[PDB]
RNA sequence: CCCCGCGGACGCUACGCCGCGACGAGUAGGAGGGCCGCUGCGGUGAGCCUUGAAGCCUAGGGCGCGGGCCCGGGUGGAGC
RNA sequence: CGGCGACGUCGGCUACCCACCCGACCCGUCUUGAAACACGGACCAAGGAGUCUAACACGUGCGCGAGUCGGGGGCUCGCAC
RNA sequence: GGGGACCGUCCCCCGACCGGCGACCGGCCGCCGCCGGGCGCAUUUCCACCGCGGCGGUGCGCCGCGACCGGCUCCGGGACG
RNA sequence: UUCAAGAGGGCGUGAAACCGUUAAGAGGUAAACGGGUGGGGUCCGCGCAGUCCGCCCGGAGGAUUCAACCCGGCGGCGGG
């Protein structure tokens, strides 16, 4: 007999998407090889996040894309979102981009299209840039979700500040006893 | 493309068996008729496929021509070899390797002529 | 009986099945491994006169 | 159902779905000059047990 | 489908995933939200503070359209009309501002989240903010009422 | 005589027993198909010595040898004389047989067909 | 202390120990000691590129 | 600048195949895999079957760690 | 490298019966603790117990994406499907 | 209320340059390969039989024996410091 | 009579528990069980002088036609 502990021996992560988009595991396929193949670890971070669930995928907006393409010494390279490329009708104004991505909206992409910009798939990253160069890995807000406002500390307990789960909002509904002094008791 | 109606076919096909801890594809073009991308009869731009003869004797060759690949009423060129067993054997070799017509389905199609051949020939008492 | 027979499918899911279903039917791979016999068959996007 | 540079006509408001991956010929994308200049030499040796003399 | 739920794979384990101690029974604790302020406090508590007692006025017979008043940010105003308009009025050579109308596209308040681009406008809506007033100002615009 | 495989290895059977349900000798109604004691005084399940074993994944077989038969062989059953040409190429490796509902008639034919194609036949003299 | 069993080990210990049962963590794998190369890769940086390097 | 030889095993169901190292108790409980099993539906097997289906019986031959499964013989008589 | 092979023998660790050596208390259940002088169980067959609806929460897959969704209604020979 | 103008997407054409004939195809050439028919009718080629032939592979119907090599292990002699 | 009464008016199939008879084996520590052998028996193995097949050598026979050229057809690849 040896001395060790075997609950952590097998380590949970994602060796494969548990998509069955054909489609996706073509370019599983072509990024396995290229991961595997080449020293480059922009090919790993991309191929790790092709098995990435939507929620660990989140879309990225063109405001957000712009803005960190505006960024000094960022000027020529390709935008490498690995998911959706969402329109923002907040901006006015877009400027010329080379981009690749999962996926486009149509909004989004006619005016990426429109400011003169170019737009890839991920096949098309591998035949221009194999193992990446000149590229600018993107992410799109992983904590944007609405379940991170009810995550962390119980909403009834002192300095925290987490959204409760109520099925309406009003005067009505949990603001009463432990929501103010006047009621027993705030925190 | 050949990669994507792999993925279309690899595990749902009408030509599929899969028994006894076993595969096999059963496509008129698949050479050793197992189910792989490789020797897939259907997927590919260029194909070939070894039958014995209508008759009782000789073999035929098929090639998929590059051509018409959405026609396949004229997509497939079939020839007959009824000569000796070498002969034929250098028949297929130089068809395969000389055109460069997939070279890693060169020893497939020699060693199924070799099966058909030897099966045609008459058994013993 | 008010077990929920009935699934609702959004209409862009289902416009994307028909899609990729005809897409599927030109291909002769796809449609000879459904045994569809089309040995034979002049062109798989098979189309006839109005006469019919 | 439309083209992908028409909108359905009879539909009035659907386009064809786009793709996510033009070009689904992975042998003749691996076998690219521009792929293979960028890999390393394949590692092809097998590399048994060695029975500890 | 239930092909694919536990009870497939608890066959032969006697307590179906419950337990042979604990066992499963009909209703311990109670049914519903019961004990709340009993055996249930520190749950509630914990996870929904001001659940108990009365806050507020009350107020019969509320009438949910007479408090109807949806808003709208600058950043999304321009959204409002085409992009003919837009462009048309940043080329024009003289003065002429467009009128976006926030009540024809349905809202009634405009709020000023955002910035506006460099170039006047004319804004109608029933309500204005005190900083999208200001803003509009700082175009070049104006913000007009309607009611 | 009979066809031979391409290779013969020596089959090693880590256990040549039947796994037989806990305490199916003493009645009628328990049948000796294996079932995993979970009783909380179970002595079979908690493996006490000179008990009936438990069936468990170190009495796998080699993977080189799982399902071959005691000819070398490993058997594909088959219905018809199509399904006998997906053999053609494993012939050295594997073996026919002939399904029970297949006819007198029919598995004649099977049988005349197998042997031109040089596949072993397990059951080959089977209605006759 | 109850529970090991140690001393001093002179040389011939040392020799027997790493020759018959010597085996390397290499890349967090147990590898028999078999060839020079085994030690040189990892261990050359510190100058001990043989397994006389490391018995010493 | 291969050529007296025109030739040169296998492979790669990539959800595949191959290599190396360590490890393996388990109630309550959790998870994964199941080419384990039952019934019915959409497809598919140019599937099986009165030249004998289902079911049942069997000192018959085997396969799987196992759930179970295949084949021989008998009975049976219309489906699987 | 040797011996032996058809009406007597050769191989078949599986499977039937028997013998011997070693090991071996009857399961299920509650329980700190069951072989218990703790309960249920004579035997066999067939039946027999986490289901469906609604509402939440989180995770995963799919489509679209600052939008999304026709589910109620309506239009399509009114209906083999 | 119309009818116009403009703008954005389109459309089939009249035409040139641009990258390529592509996994969208034809005609000509060039090389190669296969097939059919002639010629070639024998130191070539092919078919079947025989040798208790040789070289390779697989494997011996059953029961056995030996040899050397390597791994692990338990022991025994001899000698040196 | 019937294809069949081993379908004979509560009659398709006809399981298990339980019982009768026949056959084989055994029997003073209740039976039963796990592991290991041994004996016997029913069967299985076309068991019974025990593989196949690639090249070459030798012997004894047949068949065209082997290569290369000519004509035709069809393919693969390349072409400013
Ligand atoms: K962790
Ligand atoms: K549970
Ligand atoms: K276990
Ligand atoms: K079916
Ligand atoms: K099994
Ligand atoms: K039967
Ligand atoms: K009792
Ligand atoms: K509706
Ligand atoms: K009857
Ligand atoms: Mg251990
Ligand atoms: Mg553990
Ligand atoms: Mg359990
Ligand atoms: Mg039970
Ligand atoms: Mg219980
Ligand atoms: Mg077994
Ligand atoms: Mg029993
Ligand atoms: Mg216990
Ligand atoms: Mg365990
Ligand atoms: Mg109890
Ligand atoms: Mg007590
Ligand atoms: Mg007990
Ligand atoms: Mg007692
Ligand atoms: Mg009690
Ligand atoms: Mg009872
Ligand atoms: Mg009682
Ligand atoms: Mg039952
Ligand atoms: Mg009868
Ligand atoms: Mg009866
Ligand atoms: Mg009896």
């Amino acid at each position: 007999g040896v001395d060790i502990r075997h609950n952590k021996d097998r380590k949970v992560r994602r060796k494969e998407p548990k998509s069955q988009d054909i489609y996706l595991r073509l370019l599983v396929k072509l990024y396995r090889f290229l991961a595997r193949r080449t020293n480059s670890t922009f090919n790993q971070v991309v191929l790790k996040r092709l098995f990435m669930s939507r929620t660990n995928r989140p879309p990225l907006s063109l405001s957000r894309m712009i803005r960190k393409m505006k960024l000094p010494g960022r000027e020529n390279k390709t935008a490498v979102v690995v998911g959706t490329i969402t329109d923002d009708v907040r901006v006015q104004e877009v400027p010329k981009l080379k981009v690749c991505a999962l996926r486009v909206t149509s909004r989004a992409r006619s005016r990426i299209l429109r400011a003169g910009g170019k737009i890839l798939t991920f096949d098309q990253l591998a035949l221009d840039s194999p193992k990446g160069c000149g590229t600018v890995l993107l992410s799109g807000p992983r904590k944007g979700r609405e379940v991170y406002r009810h995550f962390g500390k119980a909403p009834g307990t002192p300095h925290s500040h987490t959204k409760p789960y109520v099925r309406s909002k009003g005067r009505k509904f949990e603001r009463a006893r432990g929501r103010r002094a006047s009621r027993g008791y705030k925190n | 493309s050949a990669h994507l109606q792999w993925m279309v076919v690899r595990n749902c096909s009408s030509f599929l068996i899969k028994r006894n801890k076993q595969t096999y594809s059963t496509e008129p073009n698949n050479l050793k008729a197992r189910n792989s991308f490789r020797y897939n009869g259907l997927i590919h731009r260029k194909t070939v496929g070894v039958e014995p003869a209508a008759d009782g004797k000789g073999v035929v060759v098929v090639i998929k021509r590059r051509s018409g690949q959405r026609k396949p009423a004229t997509s497939y060129v079939r020839t007959t070899i009824n000569k000796n067993a070498r002969a034929t054997l250098s028949s297929i070799r130089h068809m395969i390797r000389k055109n460069k017509y997939r070279p890693d389905l060169r020893m497939a199609a020699i060693r199924r002529a070799s099966a058909i051949l030897r099966s045609q020939k008459p058994v013993m008492v | 009986t008010w077990r929920r027979w009935h699934r609702r499918v959004n209409t862009t899911q289902k416009r994307y099945a028909i899609c990729s279903a005809l897409a599927a039917s030109a291909l002769p791979a796809l449609v000879m491994s459904k045994g569809h016999r089309i040995e034979e068959v002049p062109e798989l996007p098979l189309v006839v006169e109005d006469k019919v | 159902y439309g083209t992908w540079r028409k909108a359905a006509s009879l539909k009035s408001n659907y386009n064809l779905p786009m793709h996510k991956m033009i070009n689904t010929d992975l042998s003749r994308i691996l076998k690219s000059p521009e792929i293979q200049r960028a890999l390393r030499a394949p590692r092809k040796k097998i590399h048994r047990r060695v029975l500890k003399k | 489908p239930s092909r694919l739920r536990k009870t497939r794979k608890l066959r032969g384990h006697v307590s179906h995933g419950h337990g042979r101690i604990g066992k499963h029974r009909k209703h311990p604790g109670g049914r519903g939200n019961a004990g709340g302020l009993h055996h249930h406090r520190i749950n509630f508590d914990k996870y929904h503070p001001g659940y108990f007692g009365k806050v507020g006025m009350k107020h019969y017979h509320l009438k949910r359209n007479q408090s109807f008043c949806p808003t709208v940010n600058l950043d999304k105003l321009w959204t409002l009309v085409s992009e003919q308009t837009r462009v048309n009025a940043a080329k024009n050579k003289t003065g002429a501002a467009p009128i976006i109308d926030v009540v024809r596209s349905g809202y009634y308040k405009v709020l000023g989240k955002g910035k506006l681009p460099k170039q006047p406008v004319i804004v109608k809506a029933k309500f204005f903010s005190r900083r999208a007033e200001e803003k509009i100002k700082s175009v070049g615009g104006a913000c007009v009422l309607v009611a | 005589a009979a066809l031979r495989p391409l290779v013969k290895p020596k089959i090693v059977k880590k256990r040549t027993k039947k796994f037989i349900r806990h305490q199916s000798d003493r009645y009628v109604k328990i049948k000796r198909n294996w079932r995993k004691p979970r009783g909380i005084d179970n002595r079979v399940r908690r493996r006490f010595k000179g008990q009936i074993l438990m069936p468990n994944i170190g009495y796998g077989s080699n993977k080189k040898t799982k399902h071959m038969l005691p000819s070398g062989f490993r058997k594909f059953l088959v219905h018809n004389v199509k399904e006998l040409e997906v053999l053609l190429m494993c012939n050295k490796s594997y073996c026919a047989e002939i399904a029970h509902n297949v006819s007198s008639k029919n598995r004649k034919a099977i049988v005349e067909r197998a042997a031109q194609l040089a596949i072993r036949v397990t059951n080959p003299n089977a209605r006759l | 202390e109850p529970y090991i069993a140690w001393g001093y080990p002179n040389l011939k210990s040392v020799n027997e120990l790493i020759y018959k049962r010597g085996y390397g963590k290499i890349n967090k794998k147990r590898i028999a000691l078999t060839d020079n190369a085994l030690i040189a890769r990892s261990l050359g940086k510190y100058g001990i590129i043989c397994m006389e390097d490391l018995i010493h």
